[PDB]
RNA sequence: GAGCUGGAGAUACGCUUUGACUCGGGGAUGUCCGAAUGGGGAAACCCACCUCGUAAGAGGUAUCCGCAAGGAUGGGAACUCAGGGAACUGAAACAUCUCAGUACCUGAAGGAGAAGAAAGAGAAUUCGAUUCCGUUAGUAGCGGCGAGCGAACCCGGAUCAGCCCAAAUUCAACCCCUCAAGCCGAAGUGGCUGGAAAGCUACACCUCAGAAGGUGAGAGUCCUGUAGGCGAACGAGCGGUUGACUGUAAGGUCGUUGUUCGUGAAACGAUGACUGAAUCCGCGCGGACCACCGCGCAAGGCUAAAUACUCCCAGUGACCGAUAGCGCAUAGUACCGUGAGGGAAAGGUGAAAAGAACCCCGGGAGGGGAGUGAAAGAGAACCUGAAACCGUGGACUUACAAGCAGUCAUGGCACCUUAUGCGUGUUAUGGCGUGCCUAUUGAAGCAUGAGCCGGCGACUUAGACCUGACGUGCGAGCUUAAGUUGAAAAACGGAGGCGGAGCGAAAGCGAGUCCGAAUAGGGCGGCAUUAGUACGUCGGGCUAGACUCGAAACCAGGUGAGCUA
RNA sequence: UUUAGGAGUGAAAAGCUAACCGAACCUGGAGAUAGCUAGUUCUCCCCGAAAUGUAUUGAGGUACAGCCUCGGAUGUUGACC
RNA sequence: GUCCGGGAGUGAGGCUGCGAGAGCUAACUUCCGUAGCCGAGAGGGAAACAACCCAGACCAUCAGCUAAGGUCCCUAAAUGA
RNA sequence: AAGCGAGUUGUCUGGUAGGGGAGCGUUCAGUCCGCGGAGAAGCCAUACCGGAAGGAGUGGUGGAGCCGACUGAAGUGCGGAUGCCGGCAUGAGUAACGAUAAAAGAAGUGAGAAUCUUCUUCGCCGUAAGGACAAGGGUUCCUGGGGAAGGGUCGUCCGCCC
RNA sequence: GGACUCGGUGAAAUUGAAUUGGCUGUAAAGAUGCGGCCUACCCGUAGCAGGACGAAAAGACCCCGUGGAGCUUUACUAUA
């Protein structure tokens, strides 16, 4: 018995294998947005520093 | 007979390793605060931990779906001395023989040898072999 | 499964009953006034021969002191008169044996009382 | 089978060996209530009115459906639905929600009803009759977008079987075959401590049949089972060929319940008022619609077999032990009482009572002699029988000495289960010294819990819920469902998932990778690289009350208002 | 003798339904659940603390980190001078 | 010097030194940090008494010395200069 | 063939939530040649050893079995949860015998008699604490009979019990 | 008429344990077992309240408790 919680089931789940895992680095985005340039070539699986222990119940199971 | 011994039929033969540990049964030993009563331990039934927090903010991907993701022949010890036991049909050792979700061609290059292969793939990974190990073209869906 | 132990938790509560010495009323069979008795039992007893030494102690500092003051007699002030001798060291029980032979300071006496100059 | 009908086993009374004594099955006298129903109608109780008849008293009275008789309705412990419907909880409170359609009410029949042969599932341009679990998918979705509920795509077997509204069943002969009374069923003994010892010892016999057990000490030659097989009159019961019968006549809109779908970015069950169109290469949908395909056609049901159930009859399990275990090892006695509704506590003498004549105090209860008793320190409220409290004496100390208690400390009376100036049962007194539990920063407290005895004494139990130590299986790895065997099994078994190059929203890409105008960067196959995995006890956690208990409050049903009115 | 439960009675007190009704009792729905709090059983060898900060409709609640034990590790990087 | 992990605790302390904050520089009141201490170990000194001067232990010996504390007594130790 | 250390130096600190780690033993199960009649298991007490828990020497008594090493399983172990029942408690022999609305005695009896019985004297109620009908208890009333127990003394009185 | 002579019956609320005198002091400062000092021949019963932080339900006055119930108001809102 596991739901794995889907919401945070997408986002950022994939494994890797024996390195470090991944994230999402999520910026501000949405409106306003004329200013800044770095970040904006930084988004994705940006890795937080170890905090993915509690996502685990998100999913892990037949992904 | 019986006067200075104990047994008589081996099986008192022990061991020469281990394997369980000391368990536990929570709440023990007439003793121990332990944990915390409150909520914690009985039931509980959602998480140990904070709740659905930090899940929330992403705008979210969907595309989920089973669709397909292939797997892999690994390509290594395959286009070498190997002759005739991989068709699309007899290779089934590690979930080739499933049809329906593709298998895609994926292999490196150089080759100094060649094989045979009921191959139903044309991927673009392995254009740098997919003649250099042998076998056809034959485009299939 | 199954147990049943109302008939060994008998032994235990007199394995610990040994100590069922001269207490007060009956407590040598109580039920009460035996394991806690036992508990009161269980204090510096686990001392109570070796911290003794200061109790024993509580003797030679009345007979060392100055007994014989006959002769000049301090101890205290006095004991730099021991450690004064070729080759001293011992101490104690040596005191219990003085309870014996006056003359363990006759010519044990002046052989350090000026055993200086 | 020949003898005597259940506990105050009842003395007696009475019957025997062609049917007293117990009984197997098909029947019968069958009291008030139960549907019982003549009426009354508060179970054990009062009335009319017709048939009968020596003046007395005998045959009977109530509703529903083919209706003019009759046939049926009764009470039910768990199996399907349907009318059926909240709710404490969780989200750390908190109206959509989880509980769910659950508690309860009411209707049905068999011990089988329920879906089950269709305007169908799937999807490569396949496959037929329901359900269950096996594996997936614990995926898609759902969703105060929160916990959370959760198919179809590929899988096993029981089963891989036909027909229903307008152009088979009923009595019986035979029967593989079940049901209680019941039939036989095996094979040697002596001596001791002693209750005949099955313990010491001795030898043969019984063998497809050697599980529990009774007779004073565990017995194959004392005996009931087990292997070998039998039993009628009555009937069912799973029946096999056949005799009396005849085996082939509605989509839709708007408001919504469900379904996994809290309902909205979606067809599909159906309802509240409106539309009864199509009408055959016409019609139902593939998750709204366009185009093409796929399959099925208004129109009514039967389908036994497995899935899920557990009142009874043999047999079977690493449980308890008669406050243990259901409350019942013969009581849910009496009852608590305002009412439905709540209930005990309690077992045991040895094989067997042989539970006992005979003189005493005494009213007797209770106690003497002495047999009984192998053994009466079982003992006619009875095994052994530990204990706070409680019964007496004694070797020793003590009121003139001070602290719940303490341990040692010289003495002090006793003893010497080894003269060995050495110890056993101890005390005036000395240092001084304040208890335990245990929610406490914190005390030694007056902070609290505690008179004692006997037990209960809780984070565990099922769950591929997961991570991880060790031992092992393998390096290309490990298995579910039960089908065959069947007092173990087991190989057979790739349903199947996890490991697996990855990254990327994913697409798709690619041994290398999202950026776009891209040697400079984070992850990866990579890599001075484990590519592993299964079983077990086990670190934390998890789906559940599942660490237990202590709260007034919310509900369904039901009970009297003789209390105040 | 009907009235009854979320109603009746009632001289209103917010009195009563059977010795407590701020909405009867009993069988039943779940143990109301519980961060409250009592406790959670035989005897142990070597090691070892927070009321500091960030979070909170969040406070003696709880999360994590410095802070403990253990498996592996860090081939010169330690602190003092 | 050097991280990954199975699992904690219970968040609400006290005091002397170091200085302020609310403050008749008052308060084992209250906020803060910094050594120690008691929440997890006993004593001498301190009359006995959590942080104060000295000192933290393997069980047993009526064996020795050091620091504090004392050198008149009730219970040690020169009314020695 | 499951790993073990003297010789030695620092650590061997004391430890509250905790980490690695050893066991005493009872019930279930394996192997039972078995252990017990001189009688073990039930229990009462004696200075051997053990890290503690505990294992040991013997009778006592008791009556039929019982545990063992190698092993896994089990509701495996606080006296202590103001718990619950069962029993012993102590408040302690005191307060109290009940509405303070008088009684003495002769005599029957016998086990002694103050509260029974045959009875002369006293007094309280007598719109009562009379008798019948109402509900109720169901066995009250009698021929009477016995103390185990009850009537909160007890008793030769009950409407206890036959 | 109860408190005292005598015959029988004698329970409950509660509670760790009494070689159970006091000061002044000390202690989370309300100490009798602690400090230091003084003091009593031990016991029985009648009687009395200062005494154990007297007893009973773990204050229910209050606060804390993302407790409940109860009533009202246009509190958000369902609803005959």
């Amino acid at each position: 018995p596991k739901m794995k919680t889907h919401k945070m089931a997408k986002r950022r789940i994939k494994i890797t294998g024996t390195g470090k895992v991944m994230a999402f680095k999520s910026g501000k985005r949405h409106q306003n947005t004329g200013k800044s340039g770095d970040e904006i070539r930084g988004k994705g699986k940006g890795f937080v520093l170890a905090k993915a222990e509690w996502a685990r119940m998100k999913l892990m199971l037949p992904r | 007979h019986d006067l200075k011994p104990t047994p008589g039929s081996r099986k008192d033969r022990k061991r020469v390793g281990r394997g369980p540990g000391g368990t536990d049964k929570t709440a023990g030993r007439g003793h121990k605060g332990q944990k915390s009563r409150s909520g914690a331990g009985k039931g509980a039934f959602f998480e140990g931990g904070r709740s659905r927090l930090i899940a929330r903010l992403p705008k979210r991907g969907f595309n989920n779906v089973g669709t397909t993701y292939e797997v892999v022949k690994l390509s290594q010890l395959q286009d070498l001395e190997d002759t005739t036991f991989d068709r699309d049909t007899l290779e089934a050792y590690r979930l080739v023989r499933r049809k329906n979700r593709p298998v895609k061609l994926l292999a490196s290059g150089e080759i100094s040898r060649a094989v045979t292969v009921h191959v139903d793939a044309a991927s673009a990974a392995a254009i740098k072999a997919v003649e250099a190990a042998g076998g056809r073209v034959v485009l299939p869906e | 499964p199954r147990a049943k132990t109302g008939i060994v938790r008998r032994r235990r509560h007199k394995k610990v009953l040994k100590r069922a010495k001269g207490f007060w009323g009956s407590r040598s069979k109580q039920y009460r006034n035996a394991f806690q008795t036992l508990l009161n039992a269980a204090t510096y007893e686990y001392r109570d021969r070796r911290n003794k030494k200061r109790d024993f102690r509580r003797l030679w500092i009345q007979r060392i002191n100055a007994g014989a003051r006959l002769h000049g007699m301090n101890y205290s002030t006095f004991i730099n008169g021991l450690k004064r001798a070729n080759i001293d060291l011992n101490r104690k029980v040596l005191a219990d044996i003085a309870a014996r032979e006056p003359e363990a300071f006759k010519a044990l006496v002046d052989a350090s009382r000026n055993a200086r100059q």
